[PDB]
């Protein structure tokens, strides 16, 4: 169990840690996050309680290194940092619990949540939708344009997402122009499993991590990518069955953990209907198609 | 985007342009099967292809061999069409492919847009316009070039025969697009307007009457009755 400490709270926040969230004071003695479970991508992630506006946060992996949160009163925001210093490290964390100035990263024992929500995702994957190599941890914030936004401006500063377009000459053979569009088999199998993916796993890992920052900080081009790769595959007629097994089981756990307020906006009508509905897969998804039922039957 | 009584001149300003009409791609007769269920024969269909500024017609026979053993025939002709306007294009020189083409309906924006992926640079456009070009269909010489075709065929007309000499492309759309939903509206009462004096005759290079100057002003208010008329017999006014 490793720990991410905080220098300071000098600004009152709400600090989210996976799916938990605490709200911490102005000046509170608030000295940061500890048992926080091995073996999982996490992110950590801010509202500031003057400006609502930007929720922002970090995907880290405490195995990659020790790091820090520290505020930066010149750009007004917390930020994460990576400790090269191992043994002062330690020296701090175990002062700060020593006195107890640590929340615990609260982890009910029968729980999978986290896990199921991020099965697949590594951070090896997150470094390269999100670049910024001289760091080991990765920054998200709610505005962030992805690659395929900023075809339709800043490149530093973007979610270099798979680029998925049903419309494409990429997704439509020449000369099975009807055959590629109605059936998007070609496109999930070969082009984007076999030649862009290269398994299964990597395909989920997006699909998951486009999710969590469309859940965590609003960011509506992260929303566009976690439909797109749900109806890439519900809209091929040909996919593995092994596939299809553990989509049904990754929407489930997202569609439990969302904010049932927030339905309205992270859920896509048009897509949700067809996947469940209309699609090939239509009859392949018994647990979302149940629990999308009996939590959201307005939206459907 | 759409088209619509707002942009209406934009149809004869000097940017190529293809109206695609589908509706007579796919035709069938419904009847009853010896054990009294119902069952379809297809008949030979068109794509109607027009250029409305210099009267072009492109018109594609779509022979019944072509849905021989398909499934779903009535979205397969939406594809179908959509392949044929494509090779249609490719077909042409560069500058005399279109810059816009637009479909008279909107379920034709996807297949086109998928078979043009190869040209970005063509605007595919929906409209709000009812225009009444399934009506060819009902002119004897056009039911006739299709239903005799034995095989696929491309037919060239100009749907304007040579009005263009004395009329702008505006006032020679305005006229076919009245006498077409007349042809619509009533076939036989519009059928008599065109034909029933016998010494306006048809050249035997064009689809409508040498009616002069006056004649078609004649012709084309008897038209407007027609349509008005049936407007009432239909909704009772
Ligand atoms: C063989 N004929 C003379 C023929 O096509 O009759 C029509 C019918 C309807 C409209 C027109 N223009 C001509
Ligand atoms: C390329 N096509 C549309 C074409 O030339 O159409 C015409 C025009 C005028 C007379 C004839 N016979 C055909």
């Amino acid at each position: 169990m490793n720990t991410v400490p905080f220098t300071s709270a000098p600004i009152e926040v709400t600090i989210g840690i996976d799916q938990y969230s605490f709200n911490v004071k102005e000046n509170q003695p608030f000295h940061g996050i500890k048992d926080i479970p091995i073996g999982h991508v996490h992110v950590i992630h801010f509202q500031h309680a003057d400006n609502s506006s930007m929720r922002y946060g970090y995907w880290f992996d405490c195995r990659m290194g020790n790091f820090y949160i520290q505020y930066d009163p010149k750009d007004g925001l917390y930020k994460m940092m990576e400790e090269r210093d191992g043994a002062k490290f330690e020296n701090i964390v175990h002062n700060f619990k020593e006195r107890q100035m640590m929340v615990s990263y609260p982890k009910i024992d029968e729980d999978d949540t986290w896990y199921n929500l991020t099965e697949f995702v590594q951070m090896d994957k997150i470094r390269k939708i999100v670049r910024k190599d001289e760091n080991q941890f990765s920054y998200v914030d709610s505005s962030m344009t992805t690659v395929q936004e900023n075809e339709l401006s800043d490149p530093a500063h973007s979610l270099n997402y798979t680029v998925i377009n049903f419309k494409s000459r990429e997704a439509i053979r020449p000369g099975h122009e009807m055959e590629d569009f109605l059936d998007k088999s070609y496109y999930l199998n070969t082009v984007m499993l076999q030649g862009i993916f290269k398994n299964s796993s990597n395909y989920f890992g997006e699909l998951q991590f486009a999710f969590l920052n469309a859940m965590f900080f609003g960011n509506y081009g992260s929303s566009l990518q976690w439909h797109a790769m749900i109806e890439l595959i519900c809209s091929s007629a040909t996919v593995p069955k092994h596939m299809l097994d553990k989509l049904d089981e990754i929407l489930y756990y997202q569609i439990k953990t969302l904010p049932e307020q927030y339905s309205d906006i992270l859920l896509n009508e048009r897509v949700w209907n067809i996947c469940l509905y209309s699609s090939f897969q239509k009859n392949s998804l018994h647990n979302t198609e149940k629990i999308m039922e009996n939590k959201y039957p307005e939206l459907l | 985007g759409a088209m619509n009584s707002s942009n209406y001149a934009e149809l004869f300003n000097n940017d190529i342009k293809l109206f695609v009409d589908d509706t007579n791609v796919y035709r069938v007769t419904v009847h009853k099967t010896f054990e009294g269920n119902v069952a379809t024969k297809a008949i030979n269909g068109c794509i109607f292809t027009l250029n409305p500024k210099t009267g072009h017609l492109f018109l594609k026979i779509i022979h019944t061999s072509v849905w021989a053993g398909q499934k779903r025939l009535s979205q397969l002709a939406k594809w179908k069409t959509a392949e044929e306007v494509s090779a249609l294009v490719r077909s042409l020189p560069k500058e005399e492919q279109p810059k816009q083409i637009i479909v008279t309906r909107k379920a034709m924006l996807d297949p086109l847009e998928v078979h043009m992926l190869d040209f970005p640079n063509i605007a595919i456009r929906p409209t709000e316009l009812r225009l009444p070009f399934s009506a060819a269909m009902s002119i004897d010489k056009l039911s006739d070039v299709v239903m005799k075709a034995t095989e696929p065929q491309m037919v060239l007309f100009n749907i304007y025969d040579d009005w263009l000499d004395r009329i702008s492309s505006y006032t020679a759309f305005s006229r076919l697009t009245l006498l077409l939903r007349a042809l619509k509206t009533n076939e036989e009462s519009a059928k008599m307007i065109l034909l029933s004096d016998p010494t306006i005759t048809i050249k035997s290079y064009h689809l409508w009457p040498s009616f002069t100057d006056e004649q078609w002003i004649t012709i084309e208010s008897q038209m407007r009755d027609l349509i008005l008329t049936e407007y009432g017999r239909k909704y009772n006014v």
